């Protein structure tokens, strides 16, 4: 089965930049490669088909080239309406899609400001404990949160959510919520969230003692 | 001036079925194959199948064999996607798309299908209490279905607010947090209230968030 991969997963760009993104197929697909643009809350929009044909109505700054296993999409000079996620697709035989490349608004690296919040007494009375870690106003988007409870790595009991890039300062924020039973929460003392990001020399920990 | 107009969002229990419609206008319906593609929230795109509008002949991804039924009605230029025996993995936006033989050139607006064992439930709102600049917030937990709205101080506080997208928990209930950063020096005197509205359950919660007293 054909798999499509895309690189980079995320690209920082500025208005006026030349942008090139790549799509690779696991075996030859031979020109049958489509590029789509997608913005939040909207359906994908067609840009290029047959790996080099620009669809009518699409601005001429977009172009595509490639064949076989390797394809590129180029934006000659990026405009504000081009910040979006871009997907490639094989237009044959399971119609499979690449995983997308998001092109976002570049700014200087900004390390997250990190905050940890214990569960409230009100919530604990009902039998569940949510511990929240906030990573505020960071850039680029890539960031990692690890939860440690009494120095033990937590797996399978947290969920993350991220905002869209802020229109005023070009940052992201992220929440990570660790969910435990009340009994499990009460069995342990040290609750730590550990954050990795380009702006941090080494992981930063925020913690509390229950 | 092609338009593909899909039916509205659906909320379903595991084991149930859903039937999504896609009405095509502005072109000759029988000139183009129609496809269905889905996209789980925050994730990529997954092809489901294809239908010939002339003959009704259809093929689908093997993952959906025996569960998906695609049909067409030429009198109304509408295609349908029925997915039976729903499970959590089926929660996604479902799109119809027009085949142009080298691409999909027009797509429907999408139909959200949420599969959950939950029923209508209003949220519990808990404080994210403030521990320069301080962060505080509200955890809006265990509601169904979407959406909730969150404001701060009845709309008077907007600067520094971040309201995160909801996440569907393994329990089938949604949760989200809303946070705000404020001056630490304001914590003793300025009241911070998160106003949460969940219209499906007629639940309105105004939660004051303050430093926890020790």
């Amino acid at each position: 089965a054909i798999q499509l991969t895309q690189s980079p997963s995320s690209l920082s760009a500025s208005v006026g930049d030349r942008v090139t993104i790549t799509c690779r197929a696991s075996q030859g697909i031979s020109s049958a490669l489509v590029w789509y643009q997608q913005k939040p809350g909207k359906a994908p929009k067609l840009l290029i088909y047959d790996a080099s044909s620009l669809e009518s109505g699409v601005p001429s700054r977009f172009s595509g080239s490639g064949s076989g296993t390797d394809f590129t999409l180029t934006i000659s000079s990026l405009q504000p309406e081009d910040f979006a996620t871009y997907y490639c697709q094989q237009f044959n035989d399971y119609f499979t899609f690449g995983p997308g490349t998001k092109v976002d608004i570049k700014r200087t690296v900004a390390a997250p400001s990190v905050f940890i919040f214990p569960p409230s007494d009100e919530q604990l009375k009902s039998g569940t404990a949510s511990v929240v870690c906030l990573l505020n106003n960071f850039y680029p988007r890539e960031a990692k949160v690890q939860w440690k409870v009494d120095n033990a790595l937590q797996s399978g009991n947290s969920q993350e959510s991220v905002t869209e890039q802020d229109s005023k300062d070009s940052t992201y924020s992220l929440s990570s919520t660790l969910t435990l039973s009340k009994a499990d929460y009460e069995k342990h003392k040290v609750y730590a969230c550990e954050v990795t990001h380009q702006g941090l020399s080494s992981p930063v920990t925020k913690s509390f003692n229950r | 001036q092609v338009q593909l107009v899909q039916s509205g969002a659906e909320v379903k229990k595991p084991g149930a079925s859903v039937k999504v419609s896609c009405k095509a206008s502005g072109y000759t319906f029988t000139n183009h194959y129609m496809h269905w593609v889905r996209q789980a929230p925050g994730q990529g795109l997954e092809w489901m199948g294809i239908i010939n509008p002339i003959s009704g002949s259809t093929s689908n991804a093997q993952k959906f064999q025996g569960r998906v039924t695609m049909t067409r009605d030429t009198s109304t230029s509408t295609v349908y996607m029925e997915l039976s025996s729903l499970r959590s993995e089926d929660t996604a936006v479902y799109y119809c798309a027009r085949d142009i033989v080298d691409a999909f050139d027009f797509w429907g607006q999408g139909t959200m299908v949420t599969v959950s064992s939950a029923s209508t439930k209003g949220p519990s709102v808990f404080p994210l209490a403030p521990s320069g600049t301080a962060a505080l917030g509200c955890l809006v937990k265990d509601y169904f279905p979407e959406p909730v709205t969150v404001s701060w101080n009845s709309g008077a506080l907007t600067s520094g607010v971040h309201t995160f997208p909801a996440v569907l928990q393994s329990s089938g209930l949604y949760s989200l947090s809303s946070v705000v950063t404020v001056p630490s020096s304001s914590l003793g005197t300025q009241t911070y209230i998160c106003n949460v509205n969940h219209k499906p359950s007629n639940t309105k919660v105004d939660k004051k968030v303050e430093p926890k007293s020790c």
